[PDB]
């Protein structure tokens, strides 16, 4: 093969991609923010046969909605831009630093949350896109890494595998078993993934022998009546002596799942330990940097939650609330300020 | 003068036949058609050439001075006129590079032409200028004095009519030797130069009156 | 680099010009025969600044005519295909059986006349449109097939390596060695070549001291009475004896530049022979069948002429007429009515 | 041409006038008036002139060529025009016998200014026609710097027909100034019957 005709025809259309409007472009790809890529429809007519699909029957002046198109996981623009470089130069273009990167600077950014989201939304628009080259590639990406993902994320990982199909089989599996080994409650799994997705988990971890206690009957009225908003049932459960906050984790579930007033209003009934651990091994101020809101780390702090704690691998909630905010934010800006507000708590 | 104001029609009549009958013999030449339609168009050239002659004689019996003064030609054209028209040696020069190749006995006889050409310019111009003296003369007679008058008047005119008619039967003269010389192909390329010739005057006229 | 990704690039834009309906092409490039190529204006604006130049400038459903931006020289259909295909996939398409090859079926069709005029036309094309490499390459093809193919061709291979300027140095200055080591006659220089190259060649030609006699002033009057198309004239110049048609090879400058009906006309006259050769070697017959012109070569074998007899290099009429038509019309018809002539003639 | 028109109109409207002052002149020669009316009307005769110089120098701008072909004037005159006018030296021999008696210093001056306008007359004559050969020459070169050289020779062409008109200018003066009133006033009557004889002959050469 000649090598130097086919990386003169790569350099072309990437600057072809690099000023699209310089070289005719007749079609315009419109994400969820508002933003525009410019791209053409003969390129992507033959590399993609999705869009070729699309733009025959859109043409049946081109505009593209890829909220509608996807309509399945939200897709940010620098990964819309990977993916048409490399669908043009076949190439992959590395992102720009900050989209990729954490706002911890001791982070080697593998496997913190942005590196990882930003693989994950790659991976789906090269799945909706039907290219398997890059699909295979971030799917061996994805798989080297969840190894040193926390197990959070771990879960929105297995979420996108199960969304994408048959294409990612061993992302699926992968994931499946990295959750089935560790000990996650079920709480979590049934409010995030589906509902067959959390049958088959179980029928899996009974099935192989892995230990699964039977969800505790208080525990889940506790869980169901903080749910729905109603602190009379609240207290009213509590007044049978039958149920305990921190047996039943109610501050990690309400700072976790439910609004902020409730978490507010739970916390200042003073009825559960702020420094409670969790069986996972979190405690509520990981759970709150997590979370990412203000007002449960401002009443955490208030509270007399102690910051200097640790997790089971080291971290303590200060580098979670790093590791949780995207590094563009310290250069939405609620992860900011929960970033701002723990450094100067920090800082007394 | 009604005369005058019919030969300069006649004139610009002419002038658009030229140019139709050198495109049209332009376009022969190109499509080289044969010899007997080639011919028929040089002899159409000559007839208009013929036809310009005679409607000069009738210019010149309505007002030989007018012909003389050149001023019914273009600008450039005038630098070289010669007794009412173009001196037929230089249009000769002109034309001979295009009738190219000529044969030794073709040579002969239009180097014979020239100089035959040449000699009566040179007895015209000398006559003409005579003539002219002498109407100095004779016009600086009837100032002075307060049935000869007219009568010399009358002869003068009708010297210079003659040296016009002369002029002209030269040229017509010299044009019916060449077209007898040269082959019809030769001659058609000959006319050709020559009507691109007038018409590229005429061009730097109307350049040089912008 | 990754090759593999390329080559998948590479056959999507090969399937792209395959069918360029069905991957909304934009523009249409119109040949000087008739037929008509669809191409895309963004594919041809990045490989080719001339492209690009063009479709800037009538920009300011697009037809181009090639016979308005290129010129000066007639190019082919499987010429523009084959730039095309490069333009669009940087491989180089081989041209269809037939094209490439001649009649003649004892030849490789390795340096005949539809061979060299193909690799000309791409060459010129490859000029127009700015693209070095597929010049340097089939300047490399010319530079391989000039040392074996017949000085007649060569000096329509000067005259498009002129044609391409400074680009094709290279194969002009071959070109001009082959012509100066070569016996060619001054009025098949100066009937070929500009007034430029002619000038050229002969100071080149001069500087070396090569035999290089000038032409007999009366023979140049008879050449210049046969390109007027005067038979009279020649007539009177036989005339005179000054001239004799063997002398001066006036049936070889009929056949081969002037007009048909004047060398019809000399030959109507009997005044030399017909069988005659020349500096060259070559006869009015031989010449008859190089320039493919039927009546000519009937006219010849209606009057007497040997077709038995070879040239220097051992082509004989028949071969002659065979290797200078293209395969296609034995598979303009004048080659191939020529060659049917010459067959016939050939068992008579 | 709108300007040869306008010169034509121009024209004939001079005629008129200088046939006005002529008769002007006649009337005030054969009545004896005295000097200052008669240097009065010598002094108008002179100013007509400057007029039709400066006619003669705005037709000249519209067609040189018109004007150096003399179709304009009468047909008697073209034996006698000269680069658009008469020749003065001519002229000095038809008025010379109707100055008489002359001092010794006029007929110095006059001899004197005669032979500076026969040299004059040699040498613009000659740069004259050194100027038309050489436009023949470069046409007949060009037709079997272009530009620069048409506009040149042009240009030389406008200077020379406004030399020869100063030339003719400063000896009318001249002539005004060596001769006296009476003297001018006779000689301008002369002038002005010349002219007209020679207009009327040209008639007669057309009837
Ligand atoms: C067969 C003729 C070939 C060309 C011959 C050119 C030389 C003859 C010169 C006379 C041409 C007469 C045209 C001028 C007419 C005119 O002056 O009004
Ligand atoms: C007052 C002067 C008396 C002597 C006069 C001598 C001749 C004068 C010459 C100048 C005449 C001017 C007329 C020029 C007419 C013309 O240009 O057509
Ligand atoms: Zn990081
Ligand atoms: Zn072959």
């Amino acid at each position: 093969p000649d090598v130097s005709a086919l990386q003169l025809l790569s350099n072309s259309f990437e600057s072809v991609f690099d000023s699209p409007d310089d070289f005719y472009s007749d079609a315009k790809l419109v994400l969820s923010d508002g933003r525009e890529v410019s791209f053409h429809r003969c390129v992507l007519s033959a590399r993609s046969s999705f869009f070729k699909s699309a733009l025959a029957a859109a043409k049946k002046a081109v505009k593209l909605e890829l909220k509608e198109i996807a309509k399945d996981y939200e897709v940010g623009f620098d990964s819309v831009v990977t993916v048409l470089a490399y669908v043009y130069s076949s190439r992959v273009r590395p992102p720009p630093k900050g989209v990729s990167e954490c706002a911890d600077e001791n982070c080697c950014h593998v496997a913190c949350r942005p590196a990882v989201d930003f693989m994950l939304e790659v991976l789906y628009l090269a799945f909706i896109f039907k290219i398997p080259e890059l699909i295979t590639l971030y799917q061996r990406h994805l798989l080297d890494v969840v190894d040193k993902v926390v197990i959070e994320d771990t879960l929105v990982i297995l979420k996108l595998a199960n969304i994408c199909g048959k294409a990612c089989m061993k992302l699926l599996d992968r994931c499946k078993e990295i959750i089935v080994k560790s000990n996650v409650d079920m709480v979590s799994l049934e409010k995030s993934l589906p509902e067959e997705l959390v049958k088959e988990i179980i029928d899996r971890r009974k099935e192989l022998g892995l230990e699964v206690p039977k969800v505790k009957k208080h525990v889940s009225n506790v869980h169901k009546a903080l749910d729905s908003d109603d602190i009379e049932l609240v207290k009213l459960l509590l007044k049978e002596d039958h149920t305990n906050l921190d047996d039943a984790c109610a501050l990690h579930f309400a700072v976790a799942y439910c609004n902020v007033k409730t978490a507010t209003d739970l916390l200042k009934l003073d009825l559960a330990d702020v420094n409670h651990r969790n069986p996972r091994g979190y405690t509520v101020l990981h759970v709150a940097a997590m979370r990412k809101e203000p007002q449960l780390i401002l009443s955490l702090l208030e509270k007399g939650a102690s910051a200097s704690e640790a997790t089971l691998e080291g971290r303590t909630a200060l580098m979670i609330a790093k590791q949780a905010t995207m590094a563009v934010e310290c250069n939405s800006l609620k992860g900011r300020l929960c970033v701002e507000i723990l450094e100067q708590e920090d800082k007394r | 003068n009604s005369g005058i104001a019919a030969f300069e029609m006649e004139y610009t009549h002419w002038l658009e036949e030229q140019n139709r009958r050198v495109s049209e013999i332009r376009t022969a030449l190109q499509a080289h058609i044969g010899d007997i339609e080639l011919k028929m168009l040089v002899d159409s050239c000559l007839n208009h050439y013929a036809n310009l002659f005679r409607m000069k004689a009738d210019a010149a019996k309505a007002d030989v001075f007018f012909l003389m003064s050149g001023m019914w030609r273009t600008s450039t054209e005038r630098f070289f006129q010669w007794i009412g028209g173009f001196r037929p040696s230089e249009l000769l020069n002109v034309v001979m590079p295009y009738v190219e190749p000529l044969t030794d006995q073709q040579l002969l006889e239009v180097r014979n032409l020239q100089q035959s050409s040449q000699q009566a310019e040179e007895a015209l111009s000398q006559g003409l200028d005579k003539l002219q003296q002498g109407l100095v003369e004779s016009i600086a007679i009837q100032i002075k004095v307060v049935g000869a008058p007219m009568a010399s008047a009358m002869e003068n005119l009708q010297a210079l009519e003659s040296f016009v008619n002369q002029a002209d039967h030269l040229r017509q003269q010299t044009l019916q030797q060449m077209s007898k010389i040269l082959t019809t192909r030769q001659a058609a390329r000959g006319l050709l130069a020559l009507g691109e010739y007038f018409h590229r005057l005429r061009a730097l006229s109307s350049l040089w009156a912008a």
